[PDB]
Order: C-alpha cells, then structure tokens, then sequence
C-alpha cells in the first residue's frame, strides 16, 4: 500500500498529474477509484470513454469536495500496472 | 469502515480499464453507470457470416462474488440463432462452471476473455451440434435458405 500527499483542498486533476508524471509511476491512462458507503465510485477513468466523458468533471473537484476522508484508499489501474494498485491518502 | 476496496472491485478496475484497448474490432462497449462497473452493455456488429451486418446488443452483470463466478450475461437483440435464444439467454461455454469440460469459467479469466467469446457467437463459435435453440438448428438443418431469410427479417427488425 503505497503513499500519496495532497491537500484536502487539491483538485482530482492533481493526482492525475502525479500518477502520469512521477518519474517512478508515469501511468498512461490511468483509472482513479473509491470504495464510498459500501459502494464503488469512479472519481476518474481515461480508459474507457463513456466513463471518461462521464467522470472527466470530477476533475475540477477537489479531494474533499468528493468525499473523501483522510486515509482513504483509492483504487488505481493502468495499463502499466499488472494488477490493481492501492494508494494511501496522507492529508497535508 | 465502509470506504474499503472490494474483491471484485479490485478486479474490475483493471480489468474494465484494459477492456476497450482489447476489443475485438467489431465491437463496442457502454457503462450507463460509471460507477457501476459491475455492469455494462456491449455491441457486436459481425464483418462476416450469416449474421454480418446486424447489431446485437449485449447486457453483462458481474455478480458480488466475481470471478469465482462468471459474468451473467443476457443478448438483448432479438434473434434467429443456435446458441442465442430469442429471449436472449446464451450458451457460451466459458460462462459456465467448469466439470468435466474444463471449458467453463475460471478464475483466470476477464472481461476481455467473455467479449471475445461472445463475439465468436456469431463466427467461429457459432454452432448447430448442441444448440440451445433446437428450432433454429431444425429450421438450418432442413432448409437453410429460409433459414437464412428468418435471420435477415429478423435482423432488418431488430438489429439494424
């Protein structure tokens, strides 16, 4: 379970940002998901487009405005990652 | 608490985002719930056989305990076919629970391994011996000109 830093007030593009830029990460075309009251949400997927169409609003959205709490773990895949690879939120 | 990751969700992630990229050529995918990931509709539109040309539409469900169990999957295209009843139920052996035929679901396999087999319905895996509609094997067996003329009414009514 890897580590993330980001503001509660940072926007979804931002961690989109890290995943696709970091010199370790570098995602393609990453998904960006989240286990919300028993239920999956998609906070963003640029894979498959009727859900990226669907979800690229979130974008703008910060981490807070979402609903997610400090600690969280989000769900992430690309075509880099040979399995699903979790992300633990640390709130700065 | 409530907010953590699921077994099958885990699992469609990945796979639900690798899923476009490996279509076959002839089809399409929709998620008129991107949170729902656990359901999708599919399009298959053959480039070949008796059933080019047509488009069938395909709803799939993952159920809660995935990938110890297959994928449900209905057609909602109305059809002439042997392996494709015309209530939409299908026959397509990897989406059954392997016995002896080591040829139903495993554990090992993924959305784009089901796609891929439901396009097959329409060309490689289409087949008349152990049908799951007897009429429609009946009806290609004794004559398949009309056989042929019942797909293509039903196609021009159904799937066009």
């Amino acid at each position: 379970p890897q580590n993330i830093q980001f503001s509660p007030s940072a926007k979804l593009q931002e961690v989109l940002d890290y995943l696709t830029n970091s010199a370790s990460l570098q995602m393609k075309s990453p998904a960006i998901t989240a286990t919300l009251e028993g239920k999956n949400r998609t906070l963003y997927m640029q894979s498959v487009t009727s859900i990226e169409e669907r979800t690229r609003p979130n974008l703008s959205k910060t981490l807070k405005e979402l609903g997610l709490v400090d600690g969280q773990e989000l769900a992430v895949a690309d075509v880099t990652t040979p399995q699903t690879v979790l992300f633990k939120l640390h709130f700065t | 608490s409530t907010r953590r990751v699921s077994v099958r969700d885990k699992l469609l992630v990945k796979e639900v985002a690798e899923l476009e990229a490996n279509l076959p050529c002839t089809c399409k995918v929709h998620f008129p719930d991107p949170n729902k990931l656990h359901c999708f509709q599919l399009t298959v539109t053959p480039d070949e056989g008796y059933y080019q040309g047509g488009k069938f539409q395909f709803e799939t469900e993952v159920p809660d305990a995935y990938n110890m169990v297959p994928p449900k999957v209905k057609c909602l295209t109305k059809i002439w076919h042997p392996n494709i009843t015309e209530t939409g139920e299908i026959c397509l052996s990897l989406l059954r629970e392997h016995s002896i035929d080591g040829t139903g679901w495993a554990p090992t396999r993924t959305l784009k391994d089901v796609v891929w087999g439901l396009n097959s319905l329409f060309t490689d895996l289409l087949n008349f011996d152990d049908p799951l509609n007897i009429e429609a094997a009946e009806h290609h067996l004794r004559d398949k000109e009309d056989f042929r003329n019942k797909v293509d009414d039903y196609i021009k009514r159904y799937a066009r």
